[PDB]
């Protein structure tokens, strides 16, 4: 047991693009009950985003094949497509539940009242993984994670508005994802368009401010989504 | 579709096995 | 019927391919092979595509970590080099299991059941046998490397003899076999002259007969031939 050895394994796994190893290593680092630095937060976020992203992409492909099979009326094939979709789905939920458990027990819990940057980062992360759960759920099960997603996002947004500049990349990313939540997950395009437009306009008004590349790309993404949502 | 969310951050050539699917 | 082992496993493999979940795809195709029935051309392609992606991810990860093992060895950090080599060995063991799985399937089912008149299947499987022994040779050392190097060459040699006597020079399987076998000489045996002769001969034999091919066969043959040409340029 050694924190530095785990972080090295996380970095080695990332270079080899073995993100399950990288997520497992950063899961153990978080479980040491010691705070995560900015680099540590990046390694944890990168690892699990890649792990869940592979499940999300695989789920979307199989889900669309499931619908096409359903329309064609092929009941025998549909049962086999659904079995694979459910198998992929449970992996996705396990990944999200692992991240949410890490956040609710180690990361968010151990934040001080003055560690605003970490608190915004973790609360946004909590909204993201509840949103990923909401993507594959329906009915009362969806509403449960949808409500949890919105609650995490809003507390993060309120803290970021009070403590972060409008061109802070963390605040911009949170606004981007929070607007995505309103549009895709809960079918509120006007609410999504209003929020994306607020953050983009607020960022332009203070565009006279070293981390430009990180902030600039998210700003383009905010405009791109606004163009798509018209 | 597919709204965008916040992003994160020679050897010899052998024969490719192309799929027929 | 549709509930049979073969039908369900093939359906799983096709779905796994769509989802780019190649570990699932290879495991499903491994189970199809173990049914001891011959593989069609499509099934053969699914099995080959699945394991190419599975071993290829491990090879790419191995080379990245092995490259760091070289720099960390030259830099001289024992506290770091020991853990780096441990991570690579974990990747090697995954890689060797995958290759051994393939070679077991070829030795016990695929090559075994080929009838003597199934020249296409034999060339395909023998080339695959040479391919996965070569992937073992890429990571092996000592006396272990010698045995897999000899095994790879022997599989390639028998495949190439059959392909020359049974397949036209423009056949993609023969062209792909010649390409991989010349890569074996250059990369594994460190024999550039032998590699260049084999690739050049294969390119010359094929290009003499491209003009008879139809549009679709032309695209399949020239795509492998371009790889032979690119290898020749890089080898001198």
């Amino acid at each position: 047991g050694d924190r530095e050895q785990l972080l090295q394994r996380a970095r080695l796994a990332e270079q080899a693009e073995r993100y399950d190893d990288m997520a497992s290593a950063m899961k153990a680092v978080t479980e040491l009950n010691e705070p995560l630095s900015n680099e540590d937060r990046n390694l944890l976020s990168v690892a699990y985003k890649n792990v869940v992203g592979a499940r999300r992409s695989s789920w979307r492909v199989i889900s669309s094949i499931e619908q096409k099979t359903m329309a064609d009326g092929n009941e025998k094939k549909l049962e086999k497509v659904k079995a694979y979709r459910e198998k992929i789905e449970k992996e996705l939920e396990t990944v999200c539940n692992d991240v949410l458990s890490l956040l609710d027990k180690f990361l968010i819990k151990n934040c001080n009242d003055f560690q605003y940057e970490s608190k915004v980062f973790y609360l946004k992360m909590k909204g993201d993984y509840y949103r990923y759960l909401a993507e594959v759920a329906s009915g009362e099960k969806k509403n449960s994670v949808v409500e949890a997603s919105e609650a995490a996002y809003k507390e993060a947004f309120e803290i970021s508005k009070e403590q972060m500049q409008p061109t802070h990349p963390i605040r911009l990313g949170l606004a981007l994802n929070f607007s995505v939540f309103y549009y895709e997950i809960q079918n509120a395009p006007e609410q999504a368009c209003l929020l994306a437009k607020q953050a983009f306009d607020d960022a332009i008004a203070e565009l006279d401010t070293d981390s430009y590349k990180d902030s600039t790309l998210i700003m383009q993404l905010l405009r791109d989504n606004l163009t798509l949502w018209t | 579709l597919r709204s965008c969310s916040v992003t994160d951050a020679p050897r010899s050539l052998s024969s490719p096995t192309v799929t027929l699917s």
